[PDB]
C-alpha cells in the first residue's frame, strides 16, 4: 500500500491515506504532507465524515479500492496486526495505540481498505478503535466508543 | 432604512442555512463514488445529477 | 552531466542546462528549479533564445564549455540517441522526442554544447528538432522548421 | 562527537558545537543550521564571545560534558593535530586552519570538550590559535594572541 | 530490603518504604498500608518534602540505615537498573518511568538508602528524576528537574 505520512517538527504525528479518486487526511493532525504534488491539493475541512478533495491528475489514481457492502465479520487486516469485528473493532493488544498512529487503513484480505483509524487510545485491557466506515449502502458513517480520546 | 436591513440580514440568514444543508446534501455520499444515488434526494431537495 | 530539471506541481515538464558561466532555462516552461543554489538566482526575460541571469557562485563556475563556429556534419550525442547533421538537427524517428523534453543540451564528441532543444514535436515522417544555434561567426541564432509545436 | 555544521551557499562556513546547558554556535561566521531540530532554537545575540542562546531541550542536552578549569599542560586531541601546553596553545603544523572550519571543540583524553576555537589561520612558522577558555575557577575567558586573524 | 506497597482499589499505585528513625509514604497517592502494624500510624500532610510520621514501635526498627552527605557519582542499586551521578539523577533509560512506583528508595553498595524518588513520568529522549537528597551535612532537600510530572 502506498500511504504517505505527515511530518511536523521532524516527528511523524498522521497519516495521509489515498483512495480511489479521493485523498484522506485527519482533521485532528497539523503539518505538511511529504508528497510535494499532495501538498499543492486545496483539501477543504468538512464535518466528522472527514470530507477531504482529491484534485490529483489522472496518472497515478486508484491506488487501492475501498471496501463494498456485505461485510462479514471474520478476518481483516492491519498495519500493526489484525482485527476481527464489523459492528466494533477488535481489542487489539497494546504497542498499538500511543501517539500519532492516526489515518492509518485498515484493509481486507482482497487488499480493500474498511475503516480508517481516528482514536481510541487505550480502555483497560480492551481497546477499541474508533473508526468511519460505511453501515449498509455505502453512506458514510462514524463510530465513536465510549472514552474515546483522539488517537 | 431599519426595513431593508432585516430583509438583507433574513436573506442571508435563510441562504445560508440552505447552502449549510446543501453541504450536507452530498458529503455522505461524495467519501463513496461507488454507492448509488436515490431519485429523491438529487432534484427536488437537493440539486446535482447523476455524474459518472 | 550537470542538467537540473524543472518540477512544477512535483511533476518534470523541462529542463535547465548550464553551459559557461550563465544558466539557460527554456521560458515557455514553468516552475521552480530543484537546487537551492539555483533558486536564489534572479531571472530576466529575453526572445526565445530563453536567456537566465548568470549570477552562480565562484565555487561551481565553468562547468560545461560552449562550441564556436567550425560546426562539422559529424555525429553528434543526445541524451535519447544520436543526432548528425550541421544545419539544423537530426530527424530523429518517432518515439523519441516525448514531452518535457525541452532544454536538453546537444553535445559534441568533446562534451562541447552545440544546440539547446526547444521545439518541434512532429514533422511527419520524422521529428526535426527546433533548437538555438550559434552561426557561423559566434552570434546565438534560432532555428525553427515550419509548424514546429512547442514543448 | 554530534556537532552540527553551518551551511552557507551550500560549501561549509563553520561548526556550531553543542555542548550541555548551552549550543555554541559562532557569530562571526554565517549561515543557517539545516537540522530542523535546531532551525527552531531562537537566535539571540550575544557579547563579544560570538554566543547563541542554548535554547535545546533537556533530553538532548549534556551529551557531551565539558571540562572545567585548572588545566594540565599535557595532551589535547585536536581534531587534525595535537596541543600540548596550558597557559598559551602549542605549536600545530602548517597547512591546517585555512578558511571557514572554525568552531570546533578542542577535547580532552577523557573526551570532556575544553575550549572552543574562533581563530588562528596563519601565525608564521609556530602555529597559535586564538580559542576562548576558562582561566582559574570557570570563568570563560576569550585569549587571543599578537597579530590574531579571524578563522 | 522491606518496603510496602499501597492497597487502592485492588491496584498498586505507591510504594512506602521505612528508613531507621521513621518512615515514609507519598503525599501524592492515596491508599490503604499493606501491614496490620502499620494502620496504627498516624496519618498527616506535610510540606513539599514528602513528610510522615514514623511512630512505629522497636518490635521492627533499624531496618535500612540512613546514608549521611558526600554521596560519590558511582554507581548505585537502583531497583531496576543504575544510578551513576551525585547532583542530578541518572538518564534512565525508556520503560522505567511508569506509573504508581513513587516513594522506591535508591541504595548504596553497602546497603544503605540515599534517596526516595518522587516523580518524573517521562521528559523525552531520556528521563529525569525528581527525588530526595541531602546537601552537605544532613539536611533533607528536595530536588526536581524542569517540567516533571508526579510519578
Amino acid at each position: 500500500d502506498k500511504t504517505f505520512p505527515i511530518m511536523l517538527n521532524g516527528q511523524v504525528n498522521g497519516y495521509a491515506c489515498v483512495v480511489g479518486g479521493r485523498v484522506f487526511k485527519p482533521l485532528h493532525v497539523e503539518g505538511r504532507i511529504d508528497n510535494e504534488q499532495l501538498a499543492a491539493i486545496k483539501l477543504k475541512k468538512a464535518s466528522i465524515y472527514d470530507l477531504e478533495y482529491g484534485d490529483v491528475p489522472q496518472c497515478m489514481k486508484s491506488d487501492t479500492l475501498q471496501y463494498t457492502s456485505d461485510k462479514p465479520p471474520g478476518f481483516y487486516n492491519w498495519h500493526h496486526g489484525a482485527v476481527q469485528y464489523e459492528n466494533n473493532r477488535f481489542t487489539v493488544p497494546r504497542g498499538v495505540g500511543g501517539k500519532g498512529d492516526s489515518g492509518r487503513p485498515i484493509l481486507d484480505n482482497k487488499g480493500r481498505v474498511v475503516a480508517i483509524v481516528l482514536g481510541g487510545v487505550n480502555e483497560g485491557s480492551r481497546t477499541a478503535l474508533s473508526v468511519v466506515t460505511w453501515n449498509q449502502k455505502g453512506v458514510t458513517v462514524k463510530d465513536t466508543p465510549e472514552g474515546s480520546e483522539p488517537w | 432604512c431599519t426595513c431593508v436591513a432585516i430583509i438583507m440580514v433574513s436573506c442571508v440568514t435563510s441562504v445560508w442555512l440552505l447552502c449549510r444543508t446543501r453541504n450536507l446534501c452530498i458529503t455522505p455520499y461524495k467519501l463513496a463514488p461507488n454507492a448509488q444515488v436515490p431519485i429523491l434526494l438529487a432534484l427536488l431537495c437537493c440539486i446535482k445529477p447523476t455524474r459518472a
